DNA sequence: ATCAATATCCACCTGCAGATTCTACCAAAAGTGTATTTGGAAACTGCTCCATCAAAAGGCATGTTCAGCGGAATTCCGCTGAACATGCCTTTTGATGGAGCAGTTTCCAAATACACTTTTGGTAGAATCTGCAGGTGGATATTGAT
DNA sequence: ATCAATATCCACCTGCAGATTCTACCAAAAGTGTATTTGGAAACTGCTCCATCAAAAGGCATGTTCAGCGGAATTCCGCTGAACATGCCTTTTGATGGAGCAGTTTCCAAATACACTTTTGGTAGAATCTGCAGGTGGATATTGAT
């Protein structure tokens, strides 16, 4: 699991 | 072998930003963690424009980002406009915007 | 040869919109982007090092360089990212 | 001139871009003015990194260098 | 005889313009315009065609926000026109005067 | 019974202002904004005189330049009286605001 | 010792004019103290977050002039006279 | 033995300039010529700027230069104001300047 | 030891006015003077080099930075005083 | 409220400039294992200088009164920019010798890197020096009432 | 245009903080001098891609005309500047205790320094593929005259 961006989204996946 | 972006666990090239790092006389030494912190950083603030970006290009019902989108995604966000305040996108245009005391009558 | 950040922005797209494509016009701007804030954050945490009379960088700096180049919010998630990638990076072997 | 040559239709044009919805006669000359000005330190510089690389071809980053320090950072012609 | 009144093709204009992204400046008298002034710096020179087109794009950037500071201007003597003094105060605050 | 007629002091004023160069501002009044404004980012801090003294100074140059684009502001408006909407189109053309 | 608070209002309405005439304005408007504190107070906030995060930086309780010096030439306005 | 400096013809540091370049950081190498050229550059600089300085401590009838002279120096110079245009002088006013529509009268 | 350049100020001066003094307050505006268009010339040095793939800062590059960074006369000017100090200073030996 | 001249919009269509996927060779990286080196935290602590409380006085902030004149609302008209249609001249689009920007090779002046030897800019501190800040008083404005 | 009321200008005066004047130790500069390494100018050359010529392309320049905007004039309400009385709190001088910045020696985790091996991201000539820009059309929203 990536990265957590401000919208809440994230990368997921590697 | 495994790479550090591995290791890290990032899409960005950890040793590449470790070599500029050296390359760029910012320092005499350069620490094994800053390239890591920093490819992270890039990585995320990436991330986070293409995030908007691609939202603005939904917006206009199209599949893929251009300039435009990319204007509309920074100008549109307080932060990273306020950060890119002093930045110029090469075929990004300007946000809708009419000065209110100039529209019409009744 | 002339290295760009290319397919690591293009990677990081597909994360983000699976199906949202990027014209290259558009990927020389994102390569612009990648470069300049390198530069700002790279230039930061030289002098700051230089400030405190030290030879290394270290993500002491990469850090100190972030909160004081990145707005609010923006700054708060780059922080901890950072931090992690570092984490994650030194748990390893 | 060649600067005339910057008409009014294309000032209008820049100046609608920008939310100008009225523009006064003596507007046109005042802007070429500027344009001027404008073209004269981005170009000085640029072609003074040129002269230093020794090249007689002015190169796109010889001008997103020169915007750069004129601090009006350009995206798209090269990191 | 249809006929718009005053301002209502301007402001459809303005709504035109701030959706397009295409250099308002016809790129030969640009071209032109470049190069001359160059002259006077070094003799016989070429540019690249991307040197150029970046250069456009920083001007027009740069003129196009200089208008809407000059707006605001115009606005601020609670007028809708922008005149040269409006463009001078504008570039005066800006720090590029004095 | 004497009395000068409204501005005459006001120039003497300037006059006399833009001839110094001490501080306007009260000291000991400033070091508290400063140390106030400082502890809510961060506890138990110390300052070396010098810094409230850089502080100071840098502070006063910016607020005098600013009050200037003000001036020019409001004369563009053809007043005389500097108003906040004069410091606000002033901040707005600087990129303070925007 | 003592909690400190309201001193935004220690810059004088005295004070503020004398500035105004330092930059040449010759009417003031009620309205402008006000705006003015409230200006003066964002710089200050700013250039104090920065001087503070050098100060941090460098693992210390005490702001010191370099400190604000360093953090006035980042935002751009840069200080002669204290070691800068 | 000859101070770098005397060898140039300059009264600034070269040895300390040259010194400085390399702890600054600005590329892996220094030729000999930067520090000479940039030392100068440095002292004319500084001469230029007390040139007029002094001038104007004489014009307020002082013998020495302060800040404000400085100031004054600077700020009345089209190219020192632009070298200096975001610098500020601590101490050092500003030039008495008042615009017309302030002053009183008409005829 | 903290150093300055304070004693060469102070000979320039003497050079310029022989009989005009300076404050320490004016003096230190004037350390900061020097050491704030040193690191602007570096600086742009430092630059002008790696935009040319050249690990050297010669006088060549500390000319064209000062060029860059100088108003229009002051650099005519200050060209000159730098070519002639590196030209003496080479045929010294 | 009533047309009607137009602009604007939306759904559908498809050619193709531009994005994509491909096989492929490869210098340049990026990772890995070994040896050498040092930058900077740690522990100790000298001593700069910061927070503070003391005390006093007068500089200057505060609050008020009072009315001059600036701002702002308003009416008004002379005129300048906006809209538009007529006429075509300049810019745009595509094809082509060739001037240079780059890729490779070369080798020498110049830049390390290291060792001492020498000179100097900082500084500690007791010390005499001196420009001028701020007090003074009178001569020359400058200002506002008449 | 004169007149009284105050502020401004100015040369003189002098106690004093701040600057100039040594004395003396000296660690850190800075310079002198073989040794080793090498960055990059110099010459040579192929391949871009840039300046140029030319025919297809479509936007700018011109003049009539008049709507509506800017600025002049007028007017009045009330806000803001000048003047004044009252007294608080900042500023100045000082002495103090101790936090905390800063110097110094120690010393090991971490970085630089190769050496070698593995991979990989960039160039490419080639084939293939697709988001979407214009274009048509027919619906309807917008503007403006009546």
């Amino acid at each position: 699991p990536g990265m957590r961006l401000r919208s809440g989204r994230s990368t997921g996946a590697p | 072998a495994k790479t550090r972006s591995s290791r890290a666990g990032l899409q960005f090239p950890v040793g590449r930003v470790h070599r500029l790092l050296r390359k760029g006389n910012y320092a005499e030494r350069v620490g094994a963690g800053a390239p890591v912190y920093l490819a992270a950083v890039l990585e995320y603030l990436t991330a986070e424009i293409l995030e908007l970006a691609g939202n603005w290009e939904r917006d206009n019902k199209k599949t893929r980002i251009i300039p435009r989108h990319l204007q509309l995604a920074v100008r549109n966000d307080e932060e990273l406009n306020k950060l890119l305040g002093r930045v110029t996108i090469a075929q990004g245009g300007v946000l809708p915007n009419i000065q209110s005391v100039l529209l019409p009558k009744k | 040869r002339k290295e760009s950040y290319a397919i690591y922005v293009y990677k990081v797209l597909k994360q983000v919109h699976p199906d949202t494509g990027i014209s290259s016009k558009a990927m020389s701007i994102m390569n612009s982007f990648v470069n300049d804030v390198f530069e700002r954050i790279a230039g930061e945490a030289s002098r700051l090092a230089h400030y405190n009379k030290r030879s290394t960088i270290t993500s002491r700096e990469i850090q100190t360089a972030v909160r004081l180049l990145l707005p609010g919010e923006l700054a708060k998630h780059a922080v901890s990212e950072g931090t992690k990638a570092v984490t994650k990076y030194t748990s390893a072997k | 001139d060649n600067i005339q040559g910057i008409t009014k239709p294309a000032i209008r044009r820049l100046a609608r871009r920008g939310g100008v919805k009225r523009i006064s006669g003596l507007i046109y000359e005042e802007t070429r003015g500027v344009l001027k000005v404008f073209l004269e330190n981005v170009i000085r510089d640029a072609v003074t990194y040129t002269e230093h690389a020794k090249r007689k071809t002015v190169t796109a980053m010889d001008v997103v260098y020169a915007l750069k320090r004129q601090g009006r950072t350009l995206y798209g012609f090269g990191g | 005889p249809h006929r718009y009144r005053p301002g209502t093709v301007a402001l459809r204009e303005i709504r035109r313009y701030q959706k397009s992204t295409e250099l308002l400046i016809r790129k030969l008298p640009f071209q032109r315009l470049v190069r001359e002034i160059a002259q006077d710096f070094k003799t016989d020179l070429r540019f690249q065609s991307s040197a150029v087109m970046a250069l456009q794009e920083a001007s027009e950037a740069y003129l196009v926000a200089l208008f809407e500071d000059t707006n605001l201007c115009a606005i601020h003597a609670k007028r809708v026109h922008i005149m040269p003094k409006d463009i001078q105060l504008a570039r005066r605050i800006r720090g590029e005067r004095a």
